[PDB]
RNA sequence: AUACCGAAGCAGAAUUCGGUAA
RNA sequence: AGAACUGGCGAUGCGGGAUGCCGAACGUAGAGUUAAGGUGCCGGAAUACACGCUCAAGACAAAAGGUGUUAGUUCAUCUAGACAGCCGGACGGUGCCAUGGAAGUCGGAACCGCAGGAGUGUGUAACAACUCACCGGCCGAAUGAACUA
């Protein structure tokens, strides 16, 4: 007494996962550790579309540290334990049978627009203007750029804490307001001046088990 | 004050056997006859029994974790019930069980079945967060609001309750 | 819905009438709303439909036929909005 | 559970001090002191460093575990009022009819009203009106207690007269809260 | 005495600015509002009050014995 | 017996409903 | 609403139940132990011990509800990260009738490519934006649903 279209999936897709990365481990010729700075469907299904001989596993880390073993002296095969100690932050793990110089290349030369991140200052001094607010910023052109809709305001005062007021049915603030909330007020005005670029780690090699350790973003 | 005894019966061959806590041998004889239509068909005139013996623990010095069976007859049927207890004795530890099931369930000695009694000598395997809070290390803990029986009518001191 | 509303009304006096014309006087009121709720709980649908047209003609403008009036026709937003205001 | 034994602790920064006797807080800080009567609820405080304060419930309930948690609550509010201190703001709106505060909080010409409408300024929490935005009131101080107490009898004492309640924007709102600091 | 009168000024000007919270506020102690009541209220109101408890437990009953239908097929 | 609260597309006037109360 | 029957009065004291079933059936007296019923005062007797309960009770209504309080049963999660809580992903083909706007979310009729409904709500003429259910960084072990009392 006295407490608070798709069900669980349950230890059923761990033990999936678990499966997938116990096959892959010597199905493939090659594989990389990956420490993509943010999650984003189409950029994760661009790194998909970008080649075919190369293919990305997500899961849980600590299901991937099962079936690499969460101890070296319980390791498949060499070097297993260090591969699944190097995994981090978000549960990358790429695939891929080319070459190891023609892998890095795509990490250097593929980028794409993002929003921020929590604990990172925004990427310029982007600033509404001193008047009546629009749906792109204001401060962009304003010939292509639209007055707020009304009924978002609330959220507004609240949500992003800006002092947003409606007046006949547009928004409009008394000052030119600077840009977690630092990466919401971007993300709501579509301002996307950051830039995502998947960086790797030690490139992995499924017989000779190097652990050939980089930082190329 | 309960006492635990062995009974065991025949009906004048299989040897029933089952262990019944009375406060004396007559209780236990009842208890056990009673009990034998429940496990069997058996009346008192078949036979007679075999031997009874009261059972004292083996050393009432140990503090024991038991871990008690116990059927009861609720006012709407009877249901299986399992219950761990802290004590030094099984003599204790039923009337411990006793009394609480009277305090709660109201249950008594006429509609409490006993099945079985076990100690426990392994820490995590008592499930009961009451118990369990006492099997960690050595802890200590007041007695806030003491109080004392003052025998005299009238007291000059205001007493203090402290401890 | 009105005629059904005028149907449950001649059906409230026809029960009224009916009554009009201590184990068993127990029994005699219970009938009474028995077919009170029968006839009344079927009619929630018209009644439904009724407090919804309530909303929307309860703010129906003064369309005055007999004062001189000017109307205005055309594609929807050629200006004409602001035309009026 | 019936729990024999419960504690929690409360983090004491370096830049204030407390002290407690017979279920009295005594905090004391950059911004000032504050104390509070917390016998009725019969907990026990002890000392262990003189940065961190046990605050333990034996042989308590449900009943009892509440009232000890919301005193660790209450130490908390009182440590960050003391050192980094609330600041309650407050938004006031007119359809057609300008509210005009002045001080002591006055408030006159609500929806036209004849009536003067004022909220006497409670102890620990000061009135400054704020500068440069537009009918805007900025209310500060180190109880939080004091301050939301103030700021909801200047919410509620000026509504509107039974009314409708969608039409009638004027009246007064918490529009954002911070700190100090 | 427009269509929308008072669509259009809550459009114009949006809600009351606390509005927003005050109604979750406001749900969240009817939350326990429904206990509340249920422990004091006599007479008519208790039999009407646990008349429709019931239906209303036998209507979610009823809600999720549904929702495990779409799910199923 | 009168009024005090919350709700209604209660703009105002005006009206109805759940509680207090005779 | 009559009824075939077995214990008890009529002729029945006394103690107890404030007063009208239990105990016990009767000479006048002294001494000791009890039945029923009691041990805060009226009221002669322990504000006795021990286990829990209860906030308004306590010395025909039980059909049902309580985010009132305290215990056990079934299933589920298991440091491959219990539950509460923050941030993100929440995508693709894409959809037809209403044509006036309807693109998950006003109303017709029910897929899947790779942790994600052709969609639980908010909301816009509708996209827009947030979201829960589903997962991920996340936290460090009890916990969620119904029952027995």
């Amino acid at each position: 007494r006295s407490k608070r279209q798709t069900d669980k999936k349950g230890r059923e897709n761990k033990e999936r996962i678990f499966d997938e990365v116990r096959e892959a481990l010597d199905t493939y010729r090659y594989v990389w550790v990956l420490h993509l700075d943010d999650v984003r469907t189409p950029v994760l299904q661009e790194i998909r579309t970008s080649w075919a001989g190369s293919k990305l596993i997500m899961g849980k880390r600590k299901v991937l540290q099962k079936a690499l073993g969460e101890k070296r002296e319980e390791e498949y095969k060499e070097n297993l334990y260090q591969l699944s100690k190097l995994c981090s932050g978000v549960t990358g793990l790429l695939f891929t049978d080319e070459d190891v110089n023609t892998v890095k290349e795509y990490f250097k030369s593929y980028v794409r627009s993002d929003y921020s991140r929590p604990n990172t200052k925004a990427p310029l001094t982007f600033t509404i203007p001193e008047g009546i607010v629009y749906s792109r910023g204001g401060q962009i052109p304003a010939e292509e750029d639209v007055p707020m809709i009304h009924s978002l305001e609330p959220t507004m005062r609240n949500k992003f804490e800006i002092p947003t007021k409606i007046k006949a049915g547009k928004i409009t603030i008394d000052s030119p307001y600077l840009v977690v909330r630092q990466a919401l007020i971007l993300k709501q005005f579509g301002i996307a001046a950051s830039e995502f670029k998947v960086k790797v780690s030690a490139y992995y090699d499924n017989d000779s088990s190097t652990v050939e350790s980089t930082n190329i973003n | 004050h309960f006492k635990e005894y062995q009974v065991i019966g025949r009906r004048l061959p299989k040897l029933f056997r089952m262990r019944i806590f009375a406060s004396n041998e007559v209780i236990a004889k009842s208890r056990y006859w009673y009990f034998l239509q429940k496990l069997h068909k058996v009346k008192k005139a078949s036979g007679e029994i075999v031997s009874i013996n009261q059972i004292n623990e083996a050393h009432p010095t140990k503090v024991k974790n038991f871990g008690v069976w116990v059927r009861y007859d609720s006012r709407s049927g009877t249901h299986n019930m399992y219950k761990e207890i802290r004590d030094v004795s099984r003599v204790a530890a039923v009337e411990t069980l006793y009394q609480d099931m009277a305090a709660r369930h109201r249950a008594r000695f006429r509609s409490i079945h006993i099945l079985k009694v076990a100690e426990i000598e392994k820490t995590a395997d008592v499930k009961r967060q009451y118990v369990k809070q006492f099997l960690t290390k050595d802890l200590k803990f007041p007695l806030p609001h003491r109080v004392q029986k003052s025998t005299k009518t009238f007291s000059y001191k205001r007493p203090s309750t402290f401890y | 819905s009105l005629a059904a509303i005028s149907r449950a009304k001649s059906l409230v006096e026809q029960v009224a009438r009916d009554y009009v014309r201590l184990f068993q006087c127990k029994q005699l009121k219970r009938a009474a709303l028995g077919r009170m709720a029968t006839i009344v709980k079927k009619l929630r649908d018209p009644l439904a439909y009724l407090e919804q047209v309530r909303q929307h003609i309860g703010r129906l403008p003064s369309i005055d036929p007999n004062t001189r009036t000017l109307l205005i026709c055309g594609y929807p937003n050629v200006g004409k909005s602001s035309f009026l205001r | 559970m019936k729990y024999i034994q419960t504690e929690q602790q409360i983090e004491v920064p370096e830049g204030v001090t407390v002290s407690i006797k017979s279920r009295i807080v005594k905090v004391v800080g950059p911004r000032g002191t504050l104390t509070k009567n917390l016998k009725h609820i019969d907990v026990t405080f002890t000392k262990v460093n003189n940065q961190l304060i046990k605050v333990a419930v034996h042989n308590g309930g449900r009943k009892h575990v509440a009232a000890l948690r919301t005193v660790k609550s209450l130490v908390d509010n009182m440590i960050t009022g003391v050192t980094k201190g609330y600041k309650y703001k407050m938004r006031y709106v007119y359809a057609h009819f300008p509210i005009n505060v002045n001080i002591f909080i006055e408030v006159r010409n609500f929806l036209g009203d004849k009536k003067i409408r004022n909220v006497p300024v409670r102890d620990g929490v000061t009135i400054e009106f704020s500068t440069n935005v537009k009918d805007e009131i900025v209310l500060s101080g180190n109880s939080v207690e004091d301050v939301s107490q103030n700021a909801a009898d200047l919410q509620q004492i000026c509504r509107v007269r039974n009314k409708d309640i969608r039409k009638f924007l004027d009246g007064i709102y918490v529009s954002h809260k911070g700190f100090i600091t | 005495p427009q269509n929308d009168y008072i669509e259009r000024h809550i459009k114009q000007h949006g809600k009351r600015l606390d509005h927003e919270e005050r109604k979750r506020k406001r749900e969240a102690r009817e939350s326990h509002k429904i206990s509340e009541r249920a422990q004091k209220l006599t007479g008519w109101k208790g039999k009407q009050f646990a008349k429709k408890r019931y239906a209303e437990k036998v209507s979610m009953r009823k809600k999720i014995k549904a929702h495990e239908q779409s799910k199923v097929k």
